[PDB]
RNA sequence: AAAAUGGCAA
RNA sequence: GGCGACUUUCUGGUCUGUAACUGACGCUGAUGUGCGAAAGCGUGGGGAUCAAACAGGAUUAGAUACCCUGGUAGUCCACGCCGUAAACGAUGAGUGCUAAGUGUUAGGGGGCCCCUUAGUGCUGCAGCUAACGCAUUAAGCACUCCGCCUGGGGAGUACGACCGCAAGGUUGAAACUCAAAGGAAUUGACGGGGACCCGCACAAGCGGUGGAGCAUGUGGUUUAAUUCGAAGCAACGCGA
RNA sequence: GCGGGGUGGAGCAGCCUGGUAGCUCGUCGGGCUCAUAACCCGAAGGUCGUCGGUUCAAAUCCGGCCCCCGCAACCA
RNA sequence: CGCGGGGUGGAGCAGCCUGGUAGCUCGUCGGGCUCAUAACCCGAAGGUCGUCGGUUCAAAUCCGGCCCCCGCAACCA
């Protein structure tokens, strides 16, 4: 009952590092449109992240969605893995990254960021269990893979 | 302790159930056999041909331990598995000589089983 | 039987012999005969067969 | 897969 | 009704051609007399498969079903019995006549083609028909003979008879009751029918409601009165 | 005459061995549905037959009373 | 009374034998999916091995002690 594909929109790179994904996980932060605080919390998660880590902070953000984002995800039609869109692949990394920084339990929204980031690159952050849990699930329905 | 039979027959079951693999001597004694219920797949993924292809890599690997190098194939049954598993035979390098078809077909025969109303 | 040519490849001859079982009809042959059909529905069934060709 | 039923007149 | 491996023996019917012979010897057919799917019945035998009943398992609100695993009679043979099937072409038999086109089976005749005979299909005039349709394989046009019907239900029941080992079969009402039962076709609506398509319909997302307190409407209850109206979506911060 | 039982509205555990009320259904409130059923969610309801006894404490053990049930009721 | 056997998540059941390396299966518990239900799938928890000593690099593992349990003899006060 859909006509076809809408256009998607696209994002200016973020001035501080000249990253579309910077501005994406920005946009992923902010709520009730309050930009600002999602700008503040992200630029100082990012200075804390560099300073523990002792490396470029947008280094270890691409080291982090790396290990967040999912190669194979099951929908149901039986659920059958399939190869996640690279568009929906980023989209997913960001997604998690944000929600279990919530889940985490630092005072701080950017101290929870900052240590899901390292540890995402640690490749022991819960985003990153969170694909390995939709790699196990998209392993077991290889057989309806098809 | 160790067999060593170079040139066997495989015996490739499938069915809509299951999908059996079975590696046999020229003579006919089985050297080795794997199943998808065997392998752990179970209801509907023991129809699907990644079963019946891992069945028969299974199968395959306990063979080349007896030391078989080349097999053939055959093959019984409507079963969808059938095609992966000859492609996994040679897959695991067993070498396929021939691929024949041994399904049977009565020549009107005994009677077949009721058609299911449901 | 069908034989795997020398040189060939093993899903060559596999495509080969999926051709040779579909000549032969035996996998159709099979499914006819998977459940039991009254006799006066086969003759019906054979003259729609018929009637199709 | 399961999947019942619905006052009589107007 | 039915009849599907092959072989042999015994045996019925049909069709083409010819025109030897016979010379209307024909047609139908009450009553009779036989044959007659499957199931069933009796006696003796056999028993692989399948499978009423029966038993688990599952499903479900229940599941004496559907599905699954088993399983007895039966399914098979012989000889009796039963005598019915949507036993159907829902189309009695014999005969003659009335446009064509095309396929196929078994022939015959004359030049791959034509002609012709008996079947077996498709298509389609005239004509017929309530309509659907039928149409040289009539449901057209005619003649002979037989069977059968005359609203629905009660009821293929009751009684009686006959027949059957039995199951039952054949024959076959009435009292009473209703104003209708029906056939065909049309227009809608509908379908756990189909095809092609839309909408935040779903999916992919984001933020909520349902929980707390409070505001307001409504129901209910209460009251002298708690004014009346709104009531699934399309009443309920609605008239206000 | 001798045994058994009497537990939410119902059926049935807990009793042997004192401290502990369970299950299934029904019920009540909500959801789902056009509505009902089914289904789903949440909750309530039994002084344990009745009077006594014992015990720190009784459904639980012990003694009456009432109700209900089973068995026995024989020989001349 | 002797002989034989065993004691391991809530439970059953290996590694013991042939020392290093408590596995397996249900019962659980939370998720995913299922309209659903179930099933399936994913994650998590629960035995330090009957107990106590000895030996050993290291013992549930072996050797001992001890206890519990089971089976069989003993079953003519
Ligand atoms: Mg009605
Ligand atoms: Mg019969
Ligand atoms: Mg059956
Ligand atoms: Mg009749
Ligand atoms: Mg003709
Ligand atoms: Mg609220
Ligand atoms: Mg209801």
């Amino acid at each position: 009952p859909r006509k076809g594909s809408v256009p998607k929109r696209d994002v200016l790179p973020d001035p501080i590092h000249n990253s579309k994904l910077v501005t994406k996980l920005i946009n992923k932060i902010m709520l009730d449109g309050k930009r600002g605080t999602a700008q503040r919390i992200l630029y100082s998660a990012f200075d804390l992240v560099e300073q523990r880590s002792g490396r470029d902070a947008l280094e270890v953000f691409e080291e982090a969605i790396n290990n967040i984002m999912p190669v194979l995800e099951v929908k149901a039609r039986y659920q059958v893995p399939v190869e996640v869109r690279p568009e929906r692949r980023t989209t997913l990394g960001l997604r998690w990254l944000v929600n279990y920084a919530r889940l985490r339990g630092e005072k701080t929204m950017e101290d929870r960021l900052a240590n899901e980031i390292l540890d995402a690159a640690n490749n022991t952050g819960g985003a990153v269990k969170k694909r390995e849990d939709t790699h196990k699930m998209a392993e077991a329905n290889k057989a309806f893979a098809h | 302790v160790k067999k060593n039979i170079e040139n066997g027959v495989a015996h490739i079951r499938s069915t809509f159930n299951n999908t059996i693999v079975t590696i046999t001597d020229e003579f006919g004694n089985a050297l080795s056999w794997s199943s998808a219920g065997a392998l752990g797949f179970k209801g509907s993924k023991k129809s699907t041909p990644f079963a019946a292809q891992m069945a028969s890599e299974t199968a395959s690997k306990s063979a080349m331990e007896h030391g078989l190098k080349t097999v053939e194939v055959t093959v019984k049954g409507p079963g969808p598995g059938r095609e992966s598993a000859i492609r996994a035979l040679q897959s695991a390098g067993l070498e396929v000589t021939a691929i024949r078809d041994v399904t049977p077909v009565p020549h009107n025969g005994c009677r077949p089983p009721k058609r299911r109303r449901v | 039987k069908t034989v795997v040519r020398k040189n060939e490849s093993l899903e060559d001859a596999l495509r080969r012999f999926k051709r040779s079982v579909s000549k032969s009809g035996t996998i159709q042959e099979v499914r006819k005969r998977e459940f039991y059909e009254k006799p006066s529905v086969k003759r019906k069934k054979k003259s729609e067969a018929a009637r199709k060709r």
